């Protein structure tokens, strides 16, 4: 009944990439019961993360702990002048000075 | 003159020659 | 052992064949008089010619073709020409009048009473071969007897010859140049034809070709003779596995198979790599990289559409010359790389490749130069569907105020073929859109 | 193999087939004796499209000579080219029509449509494969308006599904040469409407204005006239008798140029026409065709393209040429003036293009135009019709033979109804 | 170009391989013809005009480039030089054509006497306040 | 005619937001040719690997 | 199964056929070009001839 | 030996008589023809 | 290619558009004839842009001839250089405007536009990248004038993005020719500011204050000043038919020297002008053509610019030269006398340098300068205007052509908004 | 391995690469016609298996001046005829038309001939682009070409030699608005920018050289 659920072919995405936490002998059954515990997959069937330049989205994190992670998005303001980001003040002026 | 620029064609050390002046040529 | 029967049908295809059998006669050390002067080959096994020709009793080569036309002002010329010894007399049907731009005369009037002419000499063909891989049939859309009596043809060859294989390399009306008026109702009403009676329909657009000898070539202002040369190339590329020795050689069948994924979807794109003039080979070499990117700009393409739009589903990649499997597979490597070339969801692999060691043949007063390598791409991909939509525009527009009909229902066809042949390209242009939605989801927020 | 009767009926027939006959025999090289002097092996090769197989290795015309009076047939039996017709075709009268439509129609063309139609009956059924019929007459005299038309009448019953070509010449708007030639344009319009697949319209001051400003002829005489008419006539069937790269017959014109089954009125051209004191300081080229082809000031047609839409048009040409410069010159052209093409037809343009050139020129062109502009040709013998018929003026003319009243009325109606046709495609 | 003396083959003059220079060919306006040159006579195939073509020289167009240029073989070298017998037909009173001839023709005329038959260019006519034709 | 002289700077304003647009659009997907992608752009890295 | 690839003797062939193409190009283009010429000067002789019988 | 052109026909001006000759005709009834011993003006 | 199609207008056009085509036939080479004879092969691959093409290698010049009489058309023609033109581009009437702008706008000049219309549009659809049109008229004549405008006013909204030039020669203040003439100068000048991107103003009497004392000229005819015209006619499209080291076509010298789209009148110059006498004894360097260019007895037109400020200044330099004695005498020139250049642009001058020097001199080098003292000329005109019109004094001659009066009333108003524009952009700051 | 892809945009930019070109095939054993009378020449030219070198170039222009002259004189035979790309009109001294009305239409001939010359290269080090600020397609069609050249390849640098306008002397007078206009963008699409001035060669050149009197090569 279950078919693999992929997502939008994009670019910069492997056409195989999978975690290296499960090809891994030594440190392996640690991984696994970690991974029971965490309830994320144990299974080997679909074991590909980036497959066909696009992502598994299927058996992962449900799919809202994976996108409420990290630090919130930043207020486009302005950049300090030493970071790396700092090349396309060019356009946030221009945004600046559209409102 | 052509008929120089002809015999002068195949002259050299290892430059085989069928040509004749002033006379028959070899049949080859 | 490796027969192919090519029929060409119409002013079109006469004038493809002209230079089709010129290049086959050449690649083989075959005289304009049917004469094998040498019997060893520089690349076969002493019995290449056996998938164009064929012996007789005299020490002669008789081509495996049957030209047809409803008018003789063309065949004549081929009877008349350089090669007039080396068809059989037989071999090129003439009729009375021409169908005169009209799909119905050819169709239904005058097509009927040479059809079993035609039949005979196609029955007597496939007679003498006894590995037959299947037919090559060239006509054009934009005409009476390249559309109307090439459907009469292929209905029926297909309940003559059963599950024969058949492929046509057709002509396509161009989206801004045209030579008729009435064009677009015969290329229209011949679609049904190529899509029910077919294995694998080619399209080629003269326009296309026109902007190819233009840029790439030096000539500017080119013929239809140039034109020719091309996709006498091309048809020289497609069959090159069946006569002459290589690394991967390929058959007409394993095509169909790694080219064609559903039944009523076998319209590939063809475009020819290292056409270039003597002038520019003399600068740039002609590595297999550099032939395997230039065959996917849409520039290269045979047809005004752009494979960017769309994705590819399949992809048959024919080599021939200093080709190593080596630089194909690295090739294939490279080009898998980038984003622009797309490819389906469901074709994981897309390509099929194949090796021939010789390098193609040129012909005196040929345009292209003589090259080491030559790569000719067959490909489908859902972006000639630009085509379909583009025609039916046209079709609407004509038949909205019905305006040519007059020409057609009272020469013994019925009105309503016109509604069914759109709404048939409307299931067409449905079905090509169905097979090419990925089948993924639109992530979330 | 594709054979043409060629038929002429009239003063204006004769006079203009004569030179017909003459440009086809300098083409196909034929002496006037009858034989063949020429010097390609193409020339032979469709030969049979124009002349006939006979007794002395000798080609002789296929040409019927039609007219009420031998007054005129007795210049072109003089002329150089005379002694090649066969004596057996010359059908003639004793007594003239009088520029009357009646009298070349019911009077003295029917005693005369005998001999005419047993002539064509042979000539017809000698023939392989007949592609169609071929009539030069006019439209403003008796008994080639009268007499032509009645043998068209005559024809299209036992010959219906063939082709049949008028190169008619058509009343002139600013003067006349008949006073009564309102009547007899109408009546034969009203029977060249029904009756006729392939109508071409010739006026005569369109090429005065051609001789005069386009060839700067001082002096010119009816020679030139009719050999330019000679010269768009024989363009359209130059496929049929010469190989080449895109052929096309008088049927695939007849296709591809006639829409509707009541517009085949078109307005015929011819391209490399330049002065004497021109021919330096101009090449021959594509494109300096083509531009000379959709010219106002190059129509055999007293009126412009400007005063309607285009329709179809038609481009036959001959010459060593490459199709990518015609298919580009003719998608130009379309593009760059895109008010005068109608919007409903994606192309307006047919291309063929021939092989052997006209002797003397690299490369010629015969534009056929079919253009909503003639229809302002029909309202104006129209109105000059309603202005005749409202005073009865010359109707006692017609009555006398046993006309009705009705058949003008008709006549009238019918051209009338063509002009609100032609009007529709005018949006 | 073929004209070498140290090239001589059976009293013929042929062209080395090594003096051919690739981007001649696109070169439209360096190799080109001037003036030319008329003759007082009727057009036809004659023996005084320069550039005259027969179907002769067709055929043998189409015959060199089937042959294969006219390569000259030599002993080490298996093409050096070009054959001489391919470009001989390329190699050449009369009176100059481009001199104009409407001088002698008759004046230039003004536009209303050349309106003479139907009036072209009026502006109180339909076509003047249409689009014209470009 | 003011009526079409107004018009001008709105339509290429639209055609310039179109373009930056469109830019940023084929920046946010990677470079054609993936074999120019140094190793800091990759979303496998070494320092998300480990 | 085991072939290398053309050695240097068939892409130097390759190149001369390539080198005598080049020539051909050339040859042709001075043919068109005398070709253009000769119809030219047949039209200017008859529009002189024509001038002189006026 | 000029080629045949519409631009090419002229006109005979050193000729005064203009005759035409019969040659058409009835006998008895019958559409005869003759054969042209003469041409335009007596030549 | 980037080709310029011709158009002579009325007398004055057609006597300096002949000798601008012998001095371009002279520069590529061309015989009467029609064919080539040039030394070097630097002269035929840009011929393309004067130089249609016919059969047989006839170049024919890209020129109409426009003409209301027949008297000048078949004067040119029966010259010694007139069988290079085409037979049908002369387009001549039968009765003249008679030296009144109403006759050669309105009323007989406006039965003539629709055959010179098809000639320009024969022209012009056979060009592949057409660069823009060139036309020569005088505002002091009747189809100069009148049938000039109407060219000018009915090729630009068919042609509307192409670079339109026009020599005019403008009525002198003090000798004169024609009576009536500040009517048709004012009706002439009201619209040469809606359908122009450059006006090259030219005055007769500047032409012979240059032959006078400049070239030192005695008898100067109308071939010298022709020839003074034709020079930088010919100076300004030169860096298209040949390469330079720094090009300028006629966009390039017109985005660069107009400010604002109701200025667009230049006073042309031309640098190396010497006696006979004085041939030998000049040494043919930059620093003695620039001070020859900005000396104010050198401009073409008889307004001083010491009156007024130089808006703008560009300079066309020819010959073989390098570019650090160009531009450091251009400094120096800007430096000199700053205070007759605008001060809110702070640089001034444009300049351009061809390689390929006119025959017979070393170098050579075209003035054309965008001034504000060009308003002298207008108000003069209009004041010429003002003491006839108060009186109605040759009113009737337009009048009674249809011509409401109100015209020459709108005329001076757009006039008097020219000349007052130009006095604001003077003192700005 | 270690090549070096140059691109010439504009008048300044073909004239700079002309003298460029004529010292990198002295610097190597590249002849004139691209023969051979020692890797060294792998970054500028490139290979085929005929004894030709081709350089890694190309020279785009808008006007057609000053390409032609490199496929006519000495150097012709060196170039491909394909790597000089020229257009029929100019930008004529405006950012605006480079950058939007005229340079539109060239651009994708000179990305696919950049595209073409990149697939020769393995080990493509960057970019090297010569303009100059004070021109219309040195300025307007430069911009563009790095703007749609950054979306090509991304973080690969592309190094600028550019002609900045002189404080003193100035050719033009529009250029202080092609010079604003075009550092808007050279900001965001450039890693390096060495600016050279014509002046100070021209000082140079008089002082330390005994050149008076030179020309722009
Ligand atoms: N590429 C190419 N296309 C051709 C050639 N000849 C004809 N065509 C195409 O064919 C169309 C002409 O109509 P055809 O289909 O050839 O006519 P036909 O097959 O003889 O049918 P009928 O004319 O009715 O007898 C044109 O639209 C051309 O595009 C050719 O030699 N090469
Ligand atoms: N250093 C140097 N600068 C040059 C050279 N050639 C031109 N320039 C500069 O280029 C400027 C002139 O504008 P161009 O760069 O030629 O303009 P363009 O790139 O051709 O573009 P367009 O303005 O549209 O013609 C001058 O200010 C010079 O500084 C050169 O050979 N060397
Ligand atoms: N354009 C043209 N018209 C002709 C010629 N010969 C006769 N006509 C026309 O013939 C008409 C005169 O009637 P005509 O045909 O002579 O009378 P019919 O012989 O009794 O039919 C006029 O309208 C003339 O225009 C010709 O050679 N050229
Ligand atoms: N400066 C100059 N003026 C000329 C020349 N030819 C005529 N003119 C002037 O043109 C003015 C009158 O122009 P006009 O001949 O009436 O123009 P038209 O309307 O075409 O006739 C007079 O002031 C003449 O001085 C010339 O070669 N140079
Ligand atoms: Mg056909
Ligand atoms: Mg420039």
């Amino acid at each position: 009944i279950h078919l693999p659920r992929f997502s939008l072919k994009q670019g910069m995405i492997p056409r195989h990439y999978v975690m290296p936490w499960k090809q891994n002998m030594k440190f392996r059954n640690v991984n696994l019961k970690h991974a029971e515990a965490c309830g994320i997959h144990a299974g080997p069937l679909e074991d590909s993360l980036f497959l066909d330049h696009s992502e598994r989205l299927c058996h992962g994190e449900d799919r809202k702990v994976v996108l409420k992670k990290g630090p919130p998005e930043i207020k486009i303001a302005d950049m300090p002048l030493h970071s790396p980001l700092s090349r396309y003040q060019s356009t946030v002026i221009s945004h600046g000075f559209r409102r | 003159p052509r008929k120089l620029y002809d015999v002068a064609r195949n002259t050299g050390a290892h430059t085989s020659s069928g040509l004749a002046t002033s006379g028959f040529r070899t049949a080859k | 052992m490796r027969e192919c029967i090519s029929i060409h049908v119409g002013q079109a295809g006469v004038q493809i064949g002209n230079a089709c059998w010129e290049l086959y006669c050449l690649e083989h050390g075959i005289q304009p008089d049917g004469q094998m002067p040498s019997d060893k080959t520089i690349g076969g096994g002493d019995d290449s010619f056996n998938t164009f020709f064929s012996e007789t009793g005299a020490g002669k080569h008789v081509p495996r073709a049957v030209f047809v036309d409803l008018e003789p002002t063309v065949v004549d010329e081929v009877r008349t020409g350089t090669y007039r010894q080396l068809f059989h007399p037989e071999q090129l049907i003439t009729g009375k009048e021409d169908a005169a731009n009209n799909y119905a005369r050819g169709h239904y009037t005058i097509g009927k009473e040479i059809v079993d002419l035609v039949l005979d000499r196609i029955r007597k063909l496939a007679d003498l071969c006894t590995g037959l891989q299947g037919f090559l049939i060239f006509h054009s859309f934009g005409g009476g007897t390249g559309s109307g009596f090439a459907s009469l043809l292929m209905e029926r060859l297909s309940v003559d010859y059963g599950k024969k294989s058949k492929l046509e390399f057709a002509i396509y009306p161009a989206p801004q140049v045209s030579t008729a008026v009435v064009e677009p109702y015969n290329s229209i009403l011949t679609t049904h034809t190529t899509l029910e009676h077919s294995d694998c329909a080619f399209m080629v657009d003269n326009e296309a070709i026109y902007d190819i000898c233009r840029r790439n070539l030096d000539i500017e202002r080119p013929t239809y003779t140039n034109l020719n040369r091309l996709i006498g190339q091309i048809v020289s590329s497609i069959t090159a596995s069946l006569r002459f020795d290589g690394a991967l050689n390929v058959d007409l069948t394993e095509f169909q198979t790694n080219l064609v994924p559903y039944p009523r979807i076998h319209f590939p794109l063809a475009t020819y790599a290292p056409v270039i003039s003597a002038e520019k080979a003399y600068h740039e070499q002609l590595s297999v990289a550099e032939i395997t990117n230039a065959c996917f700009e849409p520039a290269n393409q045979m047809v005004k559409c752009d494979p960017r739009h769309g994705k590819y589903m399949a992809c048959c990649m024919l080599y021939r010359g200093d080709v190593v499997p080596k630089d194909v597979n690295a090739a294939i490597a490279t080009i898998k790389t980038k984003r622009t070339i797309q490819f389906v969801d469901w074709c994981p692999t897309g390509f099929k490749v194949g090796i021939n060691y010789q390098p193609p043949t040129v012909v005196p007063g040929g345009d292209l130069a003589k090259v080491q390598r030559a790569v000719c791409m067959l490909s489908n991909t859902t972006a000639i569907a630009e085509a379909w939509a583009r025609l039916d525009h046209k079709l609407d527009l004509m038949y909205a105020k019905r305006a040519f009909v007059h020409w057609y229902v009272g020469e013994g066809m019925e009105e309503g073929e016109f509604s069914e042949a759109r709404e048939d390209l409307a299931a067409l242009e449905k079905d090509y859109e169905e097979v090419g939605v990925d089948s993924v989801e639109a992530e979330a927020e | 193999m594709r054979e043409i009767v060629h038929l002429q009926a009239g003063q204006c027939g004769n006079q203009i087939g004569a030179k017909f006959w003459e440009v086809i025999s300098d083409e196909h090289g034929i002496d006037p004796t009858g034989t063949y002097h020429g010097d390609s092996d193409l020339q032979l090769e469709r030969i049979n499209v124009y002349y006939n197989e006979a007794t002395g290795g000798k080609y002789v015309p296929r040409a019927v000579l039609v007219d009420l009076e031998p007054g005129t047939m007795d210049s072109v039996r003089s002329g150089p080219f005379g002694q090649i017709f066969r004596p057996d075709n010359f059908v003639f009268g004793q007594s003239g029509a009088g520029n009357n439509w009646a009298k070349g129609h019911y009077t003295e063309g029917a005693e005369l449509v005998d001999s005419v139609l047993d002539v064509v009956r042979k000539e017809a059924e000698s023939c392989d494969c007949l592609q169609g019929f071929q009539l030069t007459h006019s439209l403003g005299g008796g008994t080639g308006s009268g007499m032509g038309t009645l043998l068209i009448s005559k024809i299209r019953e036992e010959y219906p599904d063939r082709i049949m070509n008028t190169f008619s010449v058509v009343p002139s708007p600013k003067v006349s040469d008949t006073v009564v030639e309102p009547y007899n344009a109408t009546l034969s319009v009203h029977q060249l409407v029904e009756n006729t697949d392939e109508t071409y319209c010739i006026d005569n001051e369109a090429l005065y204005d051609i001789c005069f400003r386009t060839l700067k002829l001082t002096t010119p005489t009816y020679g030139d006239l009719n050999h330019l008419v000679s010269a768009t006539m024989s363009g359209v069937t130059t496929c049929l008798r010469f190989p080449g790269q895109l052929n096309a017959d008088l049927r695939k014109l007849a296709v591809n140029m006639v829409p509707f089954p009541r517009l085949h009125f078109f307005m015929p051209g011819f391209a490399p026409l330049t002065s004497r004191g021109s021919q330096q300081y101009r090449a021959l080229t594509v494109p300096e065709l083509t531009q000379q082809m959709f010219d106002a000031k190059n129509m055999m047609a007293a009126c412009d393209p400007r005063h309607g839409r285009y329709l179809t048009v038609a481009a036959v040409f001959r010459g060593r040429m490459s199709m990518k410069e015609v298919d580009e010159q003719m998608l130009n052209v379309q593009n760059k003036n895109s008010s005068y093409f109608v919007e409903w037809i994606p192309n307006n343009v047919k291309t063929a293009v021939c092989d052997i050139p006209p002797r003397g020129l690299k490369m010629s062109a015969t534009f056929i135009g079919n253009s909503t502009a003639i229809q302002e040709l029909f309202k104006r013998i129209s109105e000059q019709f309603t202005a005749m018929f409202r005073r009865k003026a010359f109707l006692h003319w017609y009555t006398g033979e046993g006309m009705d009243e009705m058949e003008f009325t008709e006549a009238e109606s019918n051209m009338n109804d063509l002009v609100s046709e032609y009007q529709q495609y005018q949006d | 170009d073929f004209d070498n003396a140290y090239f001589t083959l059976l009293g013929v003059p042929n062209k080395p391989l090594q003096c051919l220079d690739i981007t001649e060919t696109g070169q439209r306006l360096r190799n080109r013809y001037h003036e030319g040159k008329l003759a007082p006579i009727a057009p036809g195939i004659n023996r005084v005009d320069w550039p005259c073509f027969t179907r002769a020289i067709e055929d043998w167009s189409r015959f060199v480039s089937s042959a294969g240029e006219f390569k000259l073989p030599c002993a080490s070298k298996k093409v050096e030089s070009f054959s001489g017998y391919a470009v001989r037909y390329l190699k050449p009173f009369c009176l100059n054509q481009n001199p104009s001839l409407d001088r002698y023709g008759q004046k230039p005329l003004p536009f209303d006497s050349l309106n003479a038959f139907r009036r072209f260019g009026s502006n109180y006519s339909r076509v003047n306040y249409l689009t014209p034709w470009h | 005619n003011m009526t079409l002289g107004l018009m001008r700077g709105t339509i290429h304003r639209c055609t310039k937001f179109n373009q930056e647009m469109y830019i940023t659009r084929g920046l946010i997907k990677g470079p054609l040719s993936k074999s120019h992608l140094e190793t800091r752009e990759k979303l496998d890295r070494p320092l998300v690997r480990m | 199964d085991r072939w290398k690839g053309m050695s240097q003797e068939q892409l130097e062939e390759i190149r001369l056929v390539q080198r005598q193409q080049v020539q051909e190009k050339l040859r042709l283009q001075e043919e068109e070009r005398q070709r253009d010429m000769d119809w030219d000067r047949r039209r200017i002789q008859k529009a002189r001839a024509t001038l002189l019988f006026e | 030996g000029l080629p045949f052109l519409p631009g090419t026909s002229f006109k005979d001006l050193t000729k005064t008589a203009f005759h035409r000759s019969q040659t058409l005709g009835y006998r008895n009834g019958y559409a005869v023809v003759r054969r042209p011993t003469v041409g335009i003006g007596g030549d």
